[PDB]
């Protein structure tokens, strides 16, 4: 690893830097390198590592978008015919995969296993289903349902963990259902699921918020207010 | 755009 | 060249498809892949050039300031000390001086030699003259100086073509204009030349207005209301 | 921010 001769204090100093910088390539680079230090990663650092590869994956899903609008358009009645279209789409969704796979990989080696607390432990479940789920969003032959099952088993596992042992105005545990909620509605043409999920969730957390304290919460109502968002655009 | 996070 | 089988058409139009994404480093390859073909470019396929290496650079700029304001506020007095600021600070650095030292070489092999037109020597003139600009933005040691000049003659060379072949309110003369300025201002440290530069340029296309067609100058009226923001700026 | 093009 490119990583593996700076110090682990060192590598996440430069995540933060990279971080201020939106330099998220190195962001990436640099957790990823802390992360095969071996030693399981705080809170702070989860937060990372999380943030660098969501954003370098938005990016590149983002330009696969745009490329495969083009190429729908390209493949319509009326429309003049080369493959330059349908290889720099390759292109774009192989980078793509390769930036997905390496995350979990990541997860796999060796985060979730060691992660034992419900707070890391569902994160890096949630990660995981994030990024399969990312994989389904381009997949189109005979390993769709395959991925599609891998997001799906991910996100329920952590589910069934922050149901049980997080509080329902829990960030953590309002981002996974945010997520979940979207997977049904765009992956698993589950959109009524997706609607239920979204309510009982943005329900539950309203109800739970008398609990808090006011500055301390400030990302539960952010993530309350996406809920609402997706609701909205949804009914 | 479905709001995720 | 990674480029080396692939049409210079293709190029050309992955080239658009990834402007279209804000696939810049892609764009950058692919118009780099084109040059390196040995044909002249047109004037469409030109601004595609300067636009992909712009925005990659620019990107690279942006990061380099955040970083080295950073490095500036760490050795400011009451400051508490390592040593990783400076080495990503340097990495950013490394990489920019890497890609004008790509861009300068296209323009010298052989983009230049080749150009025999007004609107395309003047063109790649205020590219090399940009790309030294980019250098001397970060140029510390026995080299800034000459760096300095060489970013002046490659300006000055492109600024007496300009005046002599073309008319005040072309697009690519009041573009080198502003950017003449904006080294005086900024690099050369002889503001009140920037500010000369700036209010003839602004002055001569005013009164040439007349000549043009409307739909016809966007470019050039933009560029103009630049000049005034950079007069209003420094005045 | 001085403006370039
Ligand atoms: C600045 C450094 C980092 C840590 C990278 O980002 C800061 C953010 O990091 C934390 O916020 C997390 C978090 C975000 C919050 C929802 C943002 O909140 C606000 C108001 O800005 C967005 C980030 O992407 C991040 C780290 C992602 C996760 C997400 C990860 O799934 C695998 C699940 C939900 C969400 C949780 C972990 C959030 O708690 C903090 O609790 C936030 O504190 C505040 C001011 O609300 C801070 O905004
Ligand atoms: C969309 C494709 C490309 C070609 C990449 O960009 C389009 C743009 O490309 C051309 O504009 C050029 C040009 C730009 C114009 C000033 C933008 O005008 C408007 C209203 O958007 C910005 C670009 O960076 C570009 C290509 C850069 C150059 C610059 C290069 O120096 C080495 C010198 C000045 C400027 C000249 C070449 C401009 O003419 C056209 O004349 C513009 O046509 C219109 C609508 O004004 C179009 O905006
Ligand atoms: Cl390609
Ligand atoms: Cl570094
Ligand atoms: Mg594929
Ligand atoms: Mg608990
Ligand atoms: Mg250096
Ligand atoms: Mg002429």
């Amino acid at each position: 690893g490119a990583m593996g001769s700076m110090e682990r204090a060192s590598l996440i100093q430069k995540a933060k830097l990279a971080e201020q910088a939106e330099r998220y390539e190195d962001m990436a680079a640099f957790m990823k390198g802390a992360v095969e230090k071996g030693e399981e990663l705080s809170c702070e650092e989860r937060n990372l590592l999380s943030v660098a590869y969501k954003n370098v994956v938005g990016g590149q899903r983002a330009a696969w978008r745009v490329l495969s609008s083009i190429e729908q358009k390209s493949n319509e009645e009326g429309s003049e015919e080369g493959p330059e279209v349908r290889e720099y789409r390759e292109k774009v969704e192989t980078e793509l995969q390769g930036v997905c796979d390496t995350v979990l990989g990541l997860l796999d080696s060796h985060l979730i296993k060691e992660a034992g607390d419900a707070e890391s432990r569902v994160f890096y479940l949630k990660m995981k289903g994030d990024y399969y789920r990312y994989l389904a969003e381009v997949a189109t032959g005979d390993d769709k349902k395959r991925i599609i099952d891998s997001a799906r088993s991910a996100y329920q596992e952590a589910m069934d963990i922050s149901k049980k042992e997080m509080p329902p105005t829990n960030p953590i545990r309002l981002g996974l259902a945010l997520n979940f909620s979207v997977f049904h509605y765009e992956i698993a043409n589950s959109p009524e699921e997706a609607i239920s999920l979204a309510k009982t969730t943005f329900d539950e957390a309203m109800a739970d918020l008398h609990t808090l304290s006011e500055d301390s919460y400030k990302d539960s109502t952010l993530i309350m207010q996406l809920l609402r968002d997706n609701l909205t655009l949804w009914t | 755009q479905n709001k995720s996070m």
